[PDB]
RNA sequence: AGCCAGGAUGUUGGCUUAGAAGCAGCCAUCAUUUAAAGAAAGCGUAAUAGCUCACUGGUCGAGUCGGCCUGCGCGGAAGA
């Protein structure tokens, strides 16, 4: 079991997903299987420390968003491209 | 020293290097050093810094250089009151972004990949990391 | 550190020599101690001593027949005629074509 | 007086003069487990084992270390 | 150096053999090289004798399992334990050619008929005869 | 007495000392490794 | 962290070397003793020895070890 907390996000774009990087969030997206996409954002220590571990990506993972846990696999993540951090994880609904 | 064979065009422009780079993940090995500034590797640093961490390992293990240097670069002579056309090719360089990998290593321990990469990081003019591979 | 170095150069000698003495006792005991039980493959099983004992000898000759830096080298042979027109320029070239017929 | 080092009696078992001069990859000779207990038990003065088969892996460590096997 | 886990087996693993134990000596551990050392352990596995160092907080624990809860006090300073299984007394008089032979060190008490005893009346324990004495 | 200005303990035994405002290595084992940050 | 004691046995591991005995270089991955100790961490011998750390029990009595991310600072820093 790998817990996550979530928002639904309000903004998005450029300017939007920038002050979540400043703010130590970040944005990502859960995608998959029938539904609309759905955009999201999460702290991003949480996230980083549970990535860590190898078992992030080949187990299923549940994201709370608003009450409603999702079940769900890490599809792909874009890394920040030197410091070690996290740009964007694309979450595939299973 | 390393220099493609042949190219089409002798003489290059200057050109910018703004941007970050691709080429960033550690595929090739375990271990790389990725560059976190930006600049100009030339090939006779390429070379020494390949060197330092060759003698380091003792050969043991494998190292890939995922960096080259095919930008040629001109100089004029000591004294040349400007003009009279662009100067010969003196030396080359690939030109490097934040977050280009430039070696890997596999086949050593984390213990002594750190300190190979720390001798060639001495070697080269632009500021670096150690970075282990990741899965996915 | 001299002394030492020196009985290292003397004992590669003396060792050597001796047990060629008796190692060619040994073998030409060893040998005729095959021709007396008399079996033949006794006999040429105790060849294998020797064939042993002949590269210790003819290494410790080796060790002495070259020995400076250049003895493995390749080399060059400048023959030259002495003094006494033609009689002597023929006495060098019956020498080339002996060099030359040995180098063979 | 002592008895003799672990790596002689060892040579003479195998039958040979010097060991190996890259060990573990290069092999240079052989010894059954009759020869490691007559070995162990001629050293059974010097030996601080309490028992036999801790005497043999005792010799088994130098018969590693110059590149004899112990068939 | 451990973990919490690794200290849960000694717990159980000595108190298991103070079971199989009848008698028991407590002694001292410094003082002495390991050539000199290894001399009392060679002669406590002919005599039988399962010679342990454990740590002296810790053995409040794995020496609840009586009745050996006699040797509490002897746990401030140092404590080589001795837990011996087969034949009755042995060790006792060991550990007092121990004391001799180096020279040093105290070497407190040893536990029998689940008393503690004092260091001057160890001389019972001491002179006991072998098993195997009647024949 | 090493000036440099890349100080660093080389022994066991050397220690880095701040001293008025400058990085020291006092080396009690050694007198060789003693440094200061110039 | 300090403080006291132990850091052994086959064995100078093997091979090289005038010598190589943990400690010039090269190859390497034992058990035994059990509190635990490298077939060796740094001084040092022509070589052993010598010292000493990893490792380990004793003593003592509350927080502590060292990486990652980020702010402001120190040295690096000599001219008429």
């Amino acid at each position: 079991m790998f817990t996550i907390n979530a928002e639904v996000r309000k903004e998005q774009g450029k300017g939007a997903s920038r002050r979540l990087r400043a703010a130590n969030k970040f944005p990502a997206i859960i995608y998959g299987g029938k539904e609309a996409p759905l955009a999201i954002e999460l702290d991003h220590d949480k996230v980083m420390n549970m990535q860590a571990k190898a078992e992030f990506y080949s187990e299923v993972l549940t994201i709370v968003v608003d009450g409603k846990e999702i079940k769900v696999k890490a599809q792909d993540v874009q890394r920040h491209p030197y410091k070690p951090k996290l740009q964007h994880i694309d979450f595939v609904r299973a | 020293m390393l220099q493609p064979k042949r190219t089409k065009f002798r003489k290059m422009h200057k050109g910018r290097n703004r941007g970050l780079a691709q080429g960033t993940d550690v595929s090739f090995g375990s271990f790389g050093l990725k560059a976190v500034g930006r600049g100009r590797l030339t090939a006779r640093q390429i070379e020494a810094a390949r060197r330092a961490m060759t003698r380091a390992v003792k050969r043991q293990g494998k190292i890939w250089i995922r960096v080259f240097p095919d930008k040629p670069i001109t100089e004029k002579p000591l004294a040349v009151r400007m003009g009279k056309g662009k100067g010969n090719v003196e030396y080359w360089v690939a030109l490097i972004q934040p977050g280009k990998v430039l070696y890997e290593m596999d086949g050593v321990p984390e213990e002594l990949a750190r300190e190979a990469f720390k001798l060639a990081a001495a070697k080269l003019p632009i500021k670096t990391t150690f970075v282990t591979k990741t899965v996915m | 550190q001299a002394l030492g170095k020196e009985r290292s150069s003397l004992e590669a000698v003396v060792d050597t020599l001796d047990q060629m003495k008796q190692g060619l006792e040994d073998v030409s005991g060893l040998l005729e101690l095959a021709v007396e039980a008399d079996d033949e493959e006794t006999f040429n099983e105790a060849v294998a001593e020797l064939d042993a004992l002949e590269e210790k000898l003819a290494q410790l000759e080796f060790r002495r027949m070259f020995s400076g830096e250049y003895d493995s080298a390749d080399c060059y042979l400048d023959i030259q005629a002495g003094s006494g027109g033609t009689e002597a320029q023929d006495w060098a070239s019956m020498l080339e074509r002996m060099y030359l017929r040995w180098a063979e | 007086t002592k008895t003799p080092p672990a790596a002689v009696l060892l040579k003479k078992a195998a039958g040979i003069k010097s060991g190996s001069g890259k060990p573990n990859k290069d092999k240079v000779g052989k010894i059954s487990r009759a020869q490691l207990q007559e070995i162990a038990q001629t050293k059974a003065a010097d030996m601080t084992g309490a028992d036999i088969e801790a005497m043999t892996r005792s010799i088994e460590g130098t018969a590693r270390s110059m590149g004899l096997v112990v068939e | 150096a451990l973990n919490l886990q690794d200290k849960q087996a000694i717990v159980a693993e000595v108190s298991e053999v103070a079971k199989g134990a009848l008698s028991a000596v407590v002694a001292d551990s410094r003082g002495v090289t390991v050539d000199k050392m290894t001399e009392l352990r060679k002669a406590g596995r002919e005599a039988g004798v399962y010679m342990r160092v454990v740590r002296n907080t810790l053995l409040r624990r794995a020496v609840e399992g009586t009745p050996f809860e006699c040797l509490k006090d002897a746990f401030v300073g140092p404590t080589l334990i001795a837990y011996v299984t087969e034949h009755p007394g042995a060790a006792a008089r060991l550990f007092k050619e121990f004391a001799k032979a180096n020279a040093k060190f105290e070497v407190k008490a040893a536990a029998f008929e689940g008393e503690l005893i004092p260091a001057s009346q160890i001389d019972r324990l001491a002179t006991l005869p072998t098993y195997e004495e009647a024949i | 007495m090493k000036v440099r200005a890349s100080v660093k303990k080389l022994c066991r035994n050397c220690k880095i000392v701040k001293r008025d405002g400058v990085i020291r290595v006092i080396c009690s084992a050694e007198p060789k490794h003693k440094q200061r940050q110039g």
